[PDB]
């Protein structure tokens, strides 16, 4: 049964812009790009598949700096196939992720890790979902960051 | 001091004496998988994860053989020095229902 | 009146000395701890010795910057 994603972003302040434009290495590539135009919950969808939906994680953050959160998915099983939504909110984030991205423009990567044991080698997801853009200026100057 | 705990061989004096130091390594049962590895035997990781370059840089690429392995969490204090982190897409597998100790980059 | 319960103890400070009616105490400012632990858990990890010492959970610690 393949899965159907999606991301609850649930900001409470300006939230920004995706970009999944740039092109990287096409491993298990992106067949959905999507969004909502909502005001609480600006949610995407990427309806894509893989092979092992064992190890099912959304890492958001800065790969560079290694500045990543784990954030487990909501699963639901209808009989036709998966649906796995992962509910990012922005005020419960980490307060370096906060404050590095608004004193260094850099824009904030996502990563969907789908993979397991026993599956062979590259039949697995690790790519680039999304790169939101903060906008806010909610930063202290003095903090433990 | 130099201490060695891996999963199964974890004792409980140096897991207090480290947590005193702010530095907590998995308990026994907790295992680190990595799937997107050049390694299906062992747990192997590259040198791309040397975090200090006073202790050790490799002056060319190379890969280090660990096998069944431990991950640690650590504070925000001066006097920590992280010198080779788990891979980004490896995680803590527990034979139990524990919630994973650690995940990517933060272990 | 003043009970054996009613001062709680310092963890920060030392007493150097009384004078012989306890007109003038003096006390030193300790040096902080080479692990960087704060002194009040030291001072707690010195008055206390429990069997069951806790629970193997996890630290609710942020992210490592």
């Amino acid at each position: 049964h393949v899965s159907f994603p999606s991301t609850a972003g649930k900001s409470r302040v300006m939230i920004g812009k995706v970009e999944p434009r740039i092109g990287i290495d096409e491993t298990v590539p992106t067949t959905i790009t999507v969004e909502d135009p909502n005001e609480v919950i600006q949610v995407n969808f990427a309806i894509e598949s893989t092979n092992k939906p064992f190890q099912n994680t959304l890492l958001i953050g800065l790969p560079n700096k290694n500045l990543e959160m784990a954030f487990e998915p909501e699963i639901k099983d209808n009989g036709k196939l998966s649906m796995y939504k992962y509910r990012i909110d922005l005020a419960k984030l980490d307060a370096a992720l906060l404050q590095e991205a608004s004193r260094s423009p850099e824009p904030i990567k996502a990563t969907l890790i789908l993979a397991s044991s026993t599956a062979k080698p590259k039949e697995n997801l690790f790519r680039e979902i999304l790169q939101l853009n903060l906008n806010f200026d909610v930063d202290h100057s003095d903090s433990s960051l | 001091i130099l201490c060695m705990s891996s999963p199964g061989a974890v004792p409980n004096t140096i897991r207090l004496f480290l947590n005193e130091l702010g530095i907590y390594p998995s308990p026994k049962g907790h295992v680190i998988r990595d799937y997107f590895s050049p390694s299906s035997e062992e747990l192997v990781v590259s040198s791309n994860h040397l975090l200090n370059k006073y202790v050790y840089n490799a002056r060319k690429s190379e890969d280090f053989v660990f096998g069944e392995s431990s991950a640690a969490l650590l504070e925000n204090r001066e006097q920590i020095v992280p010198i080779l982190n788990a891979p980004r897409t490896s995680f803590t597998e527990s034979k139990g229902k524990c919630n994973s100790w650690t995940s990517g980059s933060q272990g | 009146m003043i009970t054996p319960l009613d001062v709680p103890p310092l963890d920060y400070f030392d007493e150097v000395f009384t004078s012989e009616n306890w007109m003038v105490r003096i006390y030193q400012l300790k040096k902080d701890d080479a692990q960087g632990r704060t002194l009040r858990d030291v001072g707690e990890l010195t008055r206390s010795s429990t069997k069951t010492r806790r629970s193997i959970k996890r630290p609710e610690l942020g992210l490592r910057v």
